[PDB]
């Protein structure tokens, strides 16, 4: 029962190049490919779940998270070093705003409280950094729909589309073919797919990868009624058949 | 090579090489043995002498923690002591609660997790000691083993030193000769032989014995050292198993 | 590398890298009239499909009498402006007066070399510009660095050649030069140091001052794209 | 931050070295006056000299300092020295004199040396001023090991050597500093060796008696400087 | 040996090949060309006829291809090394073929050398790690500057060469052991205008012909992109079989520079703006 | 390349043996016992003429009673008087009466142990140990004018009379030749400067140096420039007599 | 030819040692000697000092802890006082807590258990020395033996240091005749006297070299140093 | 880099992917089922001398009257992660009112584990751990670790040096059948097809002491002993 590394594992280069985060970003690419676009009518994210052995689920394994009733997130890289942190940030969007304003918050200050920890992962002592870059979907009736990507160093991207991981560059090539202005969702996932399918050596099916979305009020989910003011929650999970009713749409 | 010079350093073969080493300094030290008997258990040690300088009989290596236990140990002096003077809190601290004598499996699961916590960190000194400790709850008889990595196995006998080789496969000698049951006061005749039977390694120098047992039937399971006729009684034995 | 400690002769091992890793970043300069303020950045990339608009990045605001401009980490940065805000309004409800720059920087950046001092922590991967106004001292501009030293100045650039880029703002710049008079020099100052020489109104981020409001009152005029867009073409670029 | 061999430290047997980069400053003691000089960089173009950080700064109504080396690490002292300033004022009623400040912080150049990631300053001081309610000149110099001196002349900077011994074919003891006109002369005909150009390049104060501070132009400089860049001729 | 000596056998180049470089053969030929053509014109004065100079520039220039016409329009020798072919793998190779070289020029004042490239005898540092090769650069910096070197410099003008510049020895220079050195940059645009015109010489009354509209457009670093995208411009007519060529089919093959002018990608990393 | 609490094959530590040579860098400072009074004496080192000595100070007065002279590296022990100055008047509060100098001189090394494991349970300040030495002299009335000792290592000597510094290792030879039980006091407020004049590095004045008696009977007293000056003439009274 | 197994204090060899210990005991070989032995019912403490030059006055080597205890040491004093002025406190703690006074023999039961709460610690070095407690108890007269690393053992007598082989063997040589000692201190005393000749490197004892206190079933501690011990010489 | 947690300079962990060899020092070879309502979960027990107390010997612990667990991996380092676990229990139904899942416990102790990944002053730990639980809300179940924080279910698995051994048989058999778990309801006669499976895809044959075996129960879990076992062997008479 003693500490004594207090120091800083991070070190700098000559010319900057701040070390060992520059190496971080490999395993983030090494990680699988996963996405995210937005349109008007609503926002999509997927990734590709790689069941290891033909034994574990995919139920127990959740490659798609949800942050408040109208956001999801999604990563590549590394897996341990996500799930901490979504709880990390559950726990902070209530014990620094939500019990104190009321309402849940736009998306971008949620943002500013988790960078604001990726940063104390590197500049602290004793510790390093999440191996992790992930993504971020937007709404609020005071500024709308965004993407906010993230990385361990602290930053935060905006975005109107992009993608990461072992396949990265390839949809960053594709997608600026894709991508335009004039977008309703339902357009949104077989572009999506359509992309996520040239990415892949395995198997295809609705049961082996999951995705979510973000579309409108939807007070079936929300348990009760009565009240016809409240907004429902704008987030969302697909199900095992409604991948596949697309795929058979082909 | 370059992975074996501190504490939690795992290796390609999956281990720290450091412990591995305490091993051999423990193996550097006195023999002991401990055995199960029918209805408790028995102690006894080797204790040599470096000049007549050294006073007989007022410098024990046996310790106590509490009425129902006897505790020994082999190689480091002081450290082997140190986690006694934690016992002797420590079980203190749970007769504390529900106001009756702690077990034996109490103790391992509050100490070999201890000395586990001086293997995990970059700043302290893995124990370089192995340990021995019996007694007697309500359950009944006990006995165990302790080795610094934190393991402990529960034992009818033990031993440690360099009194292994000897005393294991003379073990394997006595016990199918006798597993129909071995009292009390038998076996601390048939130990103290092996103490005489085992310093063979080191019998260039010389030594003076030490004993101590506690039966539920004798002593009403407490512990009690040996001092008298009893130990005399079984050094004229011991002789004659080398005879 | 054992922030602490000098050099065998007098010099240290790490910040006289970071204030030459800064170079690598972007750009912000920062001017003055005696009539206007104007202020400018270039993004590290201008790809077209994320939300350049709205990317409000290099430039931020403090007060209702403060803009800045931001040259390093994302993060590191990200903080100090959180923190020094704070010490803008705490000065206020002690006071209740407006608040000024030179009690600011020199209370602001003494935190840096107390990263540099003790911790083994390192310092931060930043710098400023400053800008704003007081009634004592009129008009002002000011700098930073992660050493902590702050330089008064009437013009001055950072990051990529600003060595370079400040011989630029040499001979053109004038005592009385105007605010309209004095804006096209930092487009132009940065339409020569441009990596792309193609160049778009995208790319880049923008922020005024002025004393716009009669009765002596003030403006943080912040300005959106179609707006400097149009105002590219004043100086005449297409 | 430990001892070598040889008696000394690694650490301290560099910083003191970094003074010896930066500025040059000096001050002397009067007949019955007090003053100070120092260095500017002309040259400094697209810039307004008012708001700069002067290398001179006064911590009372009464006593100034002249910093060199860093300027980071000075600042910090100015603060927590004012403080004792005006703290002192306050509990024993009386104000300071010079040499209780100057013991403190000749105490804390050491409070942070012996301790565990600490360093040491790139940073040497002198102060100066009179004392309140008496008139004898008071001057002392420091240096990051702490220990204080009281030099009727001090400088710390760049081609300083000769300059440290320029003063010894010009000041006598038994001949002292007359008046302002010619201790000023002296102020400057010291450090003018360094200069090498006008009168921009540079920034000087004074002090006399309760509290009696000036600072003087450049054109003011302009007056004198001539008067040798005259009589730098015959 | 004499294989690396000069030539009976000259090039066939010429510095008027050579557009857009207007200015150096002024400012650098007279030290090769003007007191040695009139010593006694130099000697009404008699400064000092400097020693060699040097010229440092990236790739892409042609500083090789300057130096082979200016051993045309000479009246003096040209002598080659190959460079870095005197060293061997042994130690006393070295030093003897540098007494070799000097004294294979004191016989011949109106005569010179070239090196290309100096990459290889630059920044010595040793600690046990090191070579013979640093040895060599001192004794012919020794015989350069010593009792028996300005007797060459009276003789003798010299050049070094390279494409990299600050990554070798500064005690090499004693400014006056080279006394003048220059950049060789990338062209301008309009300079690179005249290029095209010296190679495509194979128009065949054709028309519609804008020889300023490629350097309208290039922002490179090289004059010999020029000859690269001129080159396989005609490869394409080439194949098509019809020898003729015009501005588009010309155009085009910027194609190929299309890779070069975007080969370099780019990353994502906004760790700091 | 060593550090503080590791010892080595030989035993002898590093860093505080290295300790004991820093002070042979530094300046002289002696003080000689007689039955009737002590002395204490100084090299300044005076580097320039425009310097003012009258800020330099080598010698303190710790109460109206005591003194002491530091050597080796000034600056540091300038801290650890202000200790004895505690300890002293403390010890003037619990008793109303002067404190034995064995009971202080304890205090003052018992705190430049204090870089692992100090007295009974003390918190390891001081990351590296003081880096100078000194001697302490006074009354008290148990044994008599015992001067003594003090070196960073951590102990104390009780002595007749000897020396440190540059000149050390020469100078005591004479001192110990030269000493004996029944002198005078200015016996030994001159003597030192038969020695003192030995290892200077310039012909004496009465700048260079400066001493300071100690007396059961009036206490503690510094001298002035002059009265120095008037002795060395009575040095030269010998000198120039024999 | 180079450990790198002698830094800090926790690593242990590849034979199961600690560099740092082993090459600290050989500190103590270059300390002096003071040495110790008992009766069944008197026991003695012994010490050579070691002076600096012929002007100072000496090192001390016996410091008494209470009224029925001293002990003596070797080597090292700073590191060494600490531990007498610790357990004072652990010997006043008694007389106070329950005035039921202190056995001795769980001091060093006591003082086993410090040292090792410093080794395996990273900061902080052993109390290097070796030391040796004396005392009187109900139990009678008991004699200690110290190392820094832990081991404590009841003894006749033994001894410490440099030179000390030769007085180390007169004890062997005279085991049996000194244990049936009693109440006649004086010739008793004399035996390691005459022993620690055995020592002598032509130094040649003298009246204030030498430092004797003792303590027995009756006696409390008592020192006899200064210019009481004409006596013995 | 090859002696602490900080990221390599390709990108991985040379201290961590140790650990995952470090459980491999004893030949040892566990298996992990689901029934119809109710589980199986077994492993060798060696015992290389003859004076152990084999009533002493075990890996499968008892942290409530619900669940169990299993370890293949040093024992010390196990009974550390086996005491946290008996803590993090309580403390649950006492801020809750109800007993502790496996779902949620493992996703405590896989938090854990990453907290030992991201800071130096800590060892980590070279064992691996299949929880085993019904659930009143979710049925049989069992979740495996990792000491870097993966965890996954699985419908049937195993683990020891040997997992190719078996891991292969085991799919072989679903693609026989093709269901999740079994179709056989009592747990004593499904243990059956266990044994059966280990000595036979490439296993050795056992004897009684040679195994030892837990069952997590409708509200109760417990280990077995001798002729608990014997019997439940010699349900191989028949085959
Ligand atoms: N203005 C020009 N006139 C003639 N040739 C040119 C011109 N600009 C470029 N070149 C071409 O450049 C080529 C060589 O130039 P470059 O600097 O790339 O290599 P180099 O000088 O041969 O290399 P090095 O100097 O390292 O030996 C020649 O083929 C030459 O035709």
């Amino acid at each position: 029962m003693t500490d004594r590394y207090s120091f800083s594992l991070t070190t700098f280069s000559p010319s900057g190049k701040l070390g060992q985060i520059d190496y971080a970003l490999t395993a983030v690419k090494q990680g699988v490919t996963s996405l995210g676009i937005k349109a008007t009518n609503g926002v999509v994210i997927a990734t590709e779940k790689k069941s290891s052995s033909p034994l574990a689920m995919s139920e127990t394994l959740s490659k798609v998270s949800l942050l408040t009733p109208d956001i999801g997130a999604v990563y590549s890289g590394m897996g341990p070093d996500y799930r901490v942190l979504v709880d990390k940030s559950r726990k902070v969007a209530h014990t620094s705003y939500k019990r104190i304003y009321g309402e849940y918050p736009p998306t971008k200050l949620l943002v500013s409280e988790v960078a604001k920890i990726m940063q104390e992962a590197t500049q602290s002592g004793g510790v390093r950094p999440f191996g992790v870059s992930l993504l971020i979907a937007g709404h609020d009736e005071f500024n709308g729909f965004s993407l906010y990507q993230v990385d361990p160093s602290g930053s935060y991207f905006p975005w109107k589309a992009t993608a990461i991981g072992k396949g990265s560059v390839a949809a960053k090539t594709f997608l600026e073919k894709r991508w335009n202005d004039e977008l309703e969702l339902e357009d949104a996932i077989h572009i999506a797919l359509l992309t996520l399918k040239e990415s892949v050596e395995g198997e295809f099916n609705g049961d082996t990868i999951e995705l979510a979305i973000i579309g409108d009020e939807n007070p079936d989910l929300l348990g009760y009624t009565g009240i016809p003011t409240d907004k429902g929650p704008r987030f969302r999970k697909l199900t095992s058949q409604e991948i596949n009713d697309r795929l058979e749409a082909l | 090579t370059g992975y074996d010079l501190s504490n939690s350093v795992f290796s390609p073969d999956g281990r720290n090489f450091q412990v591995e080493y305490a091993v051999k300094a423990v193996e550097n030290g006195t023999t002991s043995i401990g055995i199960k008997c029918n209805d408790g258990v028995v102690f006894a040690v080797e204790k040599l002498i470096t000049s007549k300088l050294l006073v007989p009989q007022k410098n024990v290596k046996i310790q106590v923690v509490d009425r129902h236990i006897g505790c020994v140990y082999s190689g480091l002096i002081p450290d082997g002591r140190h986690l006694v003077n934690r016992g002797r809190e420590e079980a203190a601290s749970f007769k504390k609660l529900y106001k009756t004598p702690i077990p034996i499996p109490a103790f391992a699961d509050r100490l070999g997790q201890y000395v586990q916590a001086h293997t995990l960190y970059n700043s302290v000194r893995p124990f370089g000691v192995s340990t021995i400790f019996g007694g007697v709850d309500k359950n009944g008889a006990h006995l165990y083993m302790l080795e610094p990595s934190g393991s402990y196995w529960g034992y009818k006998g033990a031993a440690t030193g360099k009194g292994r080789q000897s005393a294991k496969a003379e073990l394997e000698k006595l016990v199918d000769h006798h597993p129909e049951g071995l009292s009390a006061r038998e076996a601390v005749k048939q130990a103290a032989k092996i103490i005489y039977l085992a310093h063979e390694d080191n019998k260039e120098k010389d030594f003076e014995l030490e004993i101590s047992w506690c039966s539920l039937s004798e002593t009403n399971g407490l512990h009690k050292f040996v001092k008298g006729d009893l130990l005399q009684e079984a050094i004229d034995f011991a002789q004659k198993e080398i005879n | 590398s054992r922030t602490t400690i000098f050099s065998p002769e007098g010099r240290l091992y790490q910040v006289e890298y970071a204030l030459e890793s800064i170079s690598h970043a972007g750009t912000a300069i920062g001017i003055m009239a005696s009539d206007g303020i104007v202020l400018a950045a270039e993004r590290k990339v201008t790809s077209t499909l994320l939300e350049q608009d709205t990317s409000t990045e290099k430039l931020y605001k403090l007060n209702d009498k403060i803009a800045v401009a931001v040259a390093g980490l994302t993060a590191d940065a990200e903080i100090l402006i959180n923190t020094a805000r704070i010490h803008a309004q705490n000065y206020l409800k002690t006071y209740n007066e407006d608040i000024p720059v030179e009690i600011l920087v020199r209370r602001l950046s003494d935190i840096k070399q107390g990263y540099t001092q003790h911790g083994g922590l390192r310092p931060f991967g930043v710098s400023f510009i400053y800008a704003g106004y007081d009634d004592r001292y009129g008009y002002q501009l000011y700098t930073s660095n992660p050493s902590g030293n702050y330089t008064g100045w009437k013009a001055i650039s950072v990051g990529a050649n600003t060595s370079a880029a400040q011989t630029l703002l040499q001979m053109d710049y004038k005592d009385d030069m105007k605010v309209d008079d004095a804006i096209e020099l930092a487009l132009k100052t940065l339409s020569k140091t441009t990596d792309s020489s193609a160049l778009t109104y995208d790319r880049l981020e923008f922020a005024t001052i002025r004393k716009g409001a009669n009765d002596g009152e003030v403006y943080q005029k912040i300005f959106k794209p179609q707006e400097i867009k149009d105002i590219l073409v004043k100086t005449g670029i297409t | 931050s430990i001892f070598s061999p040889d008696g000394h430290i690694f650490q301290v047997e560099y910083a003191l070295e970094a003074v010896k980069r930066g500025t040059c400053a000096v001050g002397v003691k009067g007949k019955n006056c007090v003053v100070l000089g120092c260095e500017r960089r002309s040259t400094l173009k697209l810039q307004d000299t008012r708001i700069t950080p002067s290398k001179v700064s006064k911590i009372d109504s009464h006593v100034v300092l002249s910093f060199s080396g860093l300027n980071a690490d000075s600042r910090i002292l100015i603060e927590k020295a004012r403080v004792e300033a005006q703290s002192h004022r306050l509990t024993l009623e009386d104000p300071v004199t010079v040499e209780y400040l100057t013991r403190y912080v000749a105490g804390v150049q050491q409070r942070y040396t012996q301790s565990g990631g600490v360093r040491p300053f790139g940073v040497s001081t002198l102060i100066a001023g009179f004392d309140p309610r008496d008139d004898e000149p008071k001057l002392y110099q420091t240096e990051p090991s702490g220990i204080y001196s009281s030099w009727s002349a001090q400088t710390i900077g760049r081609n300083s050597k000769t300059v440290r011994e320029f003063l010894e074919k010009n000041y006598d003891r038994k001949e002292p500093p007359a008046t302002v006109e010619e201790c000023v002369k002296l102020t400057v005909r010291s450090l003018l060796e360094v200069v090498q150009t006008g009168a921009k390049n540079i920034e000087i104060t004074v002090v006399k008696p309760d509290s009696d501070i000036v600072a003087l132009s450049s054109e003011e400089i302009n007056q004198y400087v001539t008067q040798i860049e005259q009589e730098k001729q015959e | 040996l004499v294989s690396l000596m000069m030539v009976e056998k000259v090039p066939d180049s010429t510095y008027d090949m050579v557009g857009g470089l207007t200015k150096q053969i002024k400012e650098i030929k007279e030290v090769i060309e003007l007191p040695v053509k009139h010593p006694e014109l130099f000697e009404s004065l008699g400064i000092a006829q400097p020693k060699g100079v040097i010229l440092y520039g990236p790739p892409g220039t042609g500083k090789t291809l300057l130096a082979r016409a200016v051993a045309h329009h000479t009246d003096c020798k040209f002598i080659r090394v190959s460079g870095a072919e005197l060293v061997q793998k042994y130690i006393g190779e070295g030093s003897r073929m540098v007494r070799e070289l000097f004294v294979m020029a004191r016989e011949h004042a109106p005569s010179i050398i070239f090196m290309d490239e100096i990459d290889s005898i630059g920044s010595t540092r040793v600690e046990g790690s090191g070579g013979g090769d640093s040895e060599v650069q001192r004794t012919m910096l020794e015989l350069l500057n010593q009792l028996d070197g300005f007797e060459t410099s009276k003789n003798i003008k010299i050049i070094m060469a390279t494409n990299r510049l600050d990554i070798l020895d500064p005690a090499l220079l004693r400014p006056g052991r080279i006394d003048r050195k220059i950049e060789f940059p990338p062209p301008s645009v309009a300079a690179r205008a005249e290029i095209l015109r010296i190679h495509s010489r194979k128009m065949n009354l054709t028309r519609g012909i804008n020889l300023r509209k490629v350097a309208e457009k290039m922002n490179g670093c090289s004059g010999a992109d020029v000859k690269g995208v001129c080159t396989e411009a005609g490869m394409y007519a080439l194949r098509e079989r019809r020898i003729h060529v015009t501005q588009e089919d010309f155009e085009l093959a910027v194609g190929k520079v299309m890779n070069k002018n975007q080969e370099t990608a780019i990353s994502v990393a906004k760790l700091f703006k | 390349d060593r550090g503080v609490s590791t010892f080595s094959p030989e035993g002898r530590l590093f860093q505080v043996e290295y300790s004991l040579e820093a002070i042979k860098l530094g300046s002289t400072a002696i003080g000689i016992a007689t039955k009737e009074g002590v002395v204490l004496g100084v090299e300044k080192r005076a580097t320039s003429p425009l310097l003012e000595s009258d800020s330099i100070e080598k010698i303190v007065e710790i109460d109206r009673h005591i003194g002491c002279a530091m050597s080796g590296l000034t600056a540091d022990a300038r801290s650890m008087i202000e200790h004895a100055r505690t300890a002293a008047v403390t010890h003037n509060l619990y008793y109303d009466e002067d404190i034995n100098v064995e009971s202080l001189t304890q205090s003052v090394c018992d705190l430049a142990l204090r870089f692992g494991e100090g007295a009974s349970g003390e918190e390891r300040l001081m990351s590296r140990p003081f880096g100078v030495a000194l001697l302490i002299a006074g009354h008290d009335a148990d044994d008599g004018y015992q001067l003594f000792h003090a070196e960073p290592s951590g102990t104390f000597y009780r002595y007749n009379a000897k020396a440190i510094g540059s000149g050390s290792e020469g100078a005591q030879a004479e001192l110990l030749n030269e000493w004996h039980s029944s002198l005078t006091l200015k016996e030994a407020e001159l003597l030192v400067l038969k020695i003192l004049k030995q290892v200077m590095e310039e012909k004496l004045d009465e700048n260079n140096a400066q001493l300071s008696c100690i007396t059961k009977q009036d206490g503690f007293k510094i001298y002035d420039n002059e009265k120095t000056a008037e002795l060395i003439k009575e040095l030269k009274e010998k000198e120039a007599a024999e | 030819f180079r450990n790198n197994y002698d830094g800090d204090t926790v690593t242990f060899s590849p034979t199961g040692r600690l560099f740092q210990v082993e090459y600290a005991l050989e500190a103590i070989k270059q300390g002096s000697v003071t040495v110790g032995l008992r009766s069944n019912t008197h026991a003695v403490l012994v010490a050579l000092k070691r002076n600096a030059d012929e002007l100072s006055s000496y090192q001390k080597k016996i410091i008494k802890c209470d009224e029925h205890m001293g002990l003596s040491l070797a080597g090292l004093a700073p590191d060494a006082r600490v531990l007498s002025n610790y357990l004072r406190q652990q010997c006043n703690y008694s007389s106070l807590v329950f005035n039921r006074k202190l056995a001795v023999e769980r001091a060093g039961h006591l003082l086993c258990d410090k040292a090792q709460k410093n080794t395996q610690s990273y900061g902080g070095r052993p109390y290097g020395v070796g030391l040796l407690i004396i005392g009187y108890d109900k139990s009678g007269a008991h004699l200690l033996e110290f190392q820094p690393s832990g081991n404590v053992t009841e003894l006749y007598g033994t001894a410490i240091g440099a030179r000390s082989q030769g007085a180390k063997t007169y004890l062997e040589r005279t085991l049996d005749t000194f244990i049936k000692i009693d109440g006649n201190p004086d010739e008793l005393i004399k035996a390691g006297v005459e022993a620690i000749s055995q020592s002598l490197r032509d130094e040649s004892l003298t009246v204030d070299n030498l430092s004797i206190a003792i303590v027995g079933k009756d006696t409390p501690f008592t020192i006899y140093d200064g210019e009481a011990v004409a006596k013995y010489i | 880099d090859r002696h602490i947690t900080i990221f390599s300079p390709e990108g991985r962990l040379y201290q961590v992917e140790y650990a995952f060899k470090a459980t491999n020092q004893t030949n040892i070879n566990s298996l992990a089922v689901r029934g119809k309502d109710c589980t199986v979960v077994i492993s060798q027990k060696k015992v290389p001398d003859k004076l152990l107390d084999p009533t002493t010997v075990s890996y499968i612990f008892c942290i409530s009257r619900t669940i169990g667990m299993v370890v293949n991996g040093p024992i010390p380092d196990a009974r550390n992660a086996a005491l946290r676990a008996k803590a993090e229990a309580a403390e649950f139904r006492y801020k809750y009112g109800y007993d502790m899942p496996c779902d949620v416990l493992a996703k405590r102790m896989a938090n854990l584990s990453q907290i030992y990944t991201q800071r130096a002053y800590m060892r980590p730990l070279g064992v691996i751990l299949t929880f085993v639980s019904v659930d009143e809300e979710l049925g049989p179940s069992i979740y495996k670790t990792d000491p870097a924080g993966y965890y996954v279910g699985y419908k049937a698995t195993a683990t020891g040096p040997k997992q190719q051994e078996i891991t292969t048989n085991l799919e072989n058999h679903f693609k026989k059948s093709k269901i999740d778990h079994i179709n056989e309801e009592s747990w004593e006669k499904v243990v059956e097809f266990a044994i059966t499976h280990m000595i036979d895809a490439l296993g050795t044959e056992f004897s009684k002491n040679d195994l030892e075996v837990g069952v997590a129960t409708k509200d109760k879990f417990f280990t077995l002993s001798a002729e608990n076992i014997e019997e439940r062997l010699v349900a191989i008479a028949e085959q």
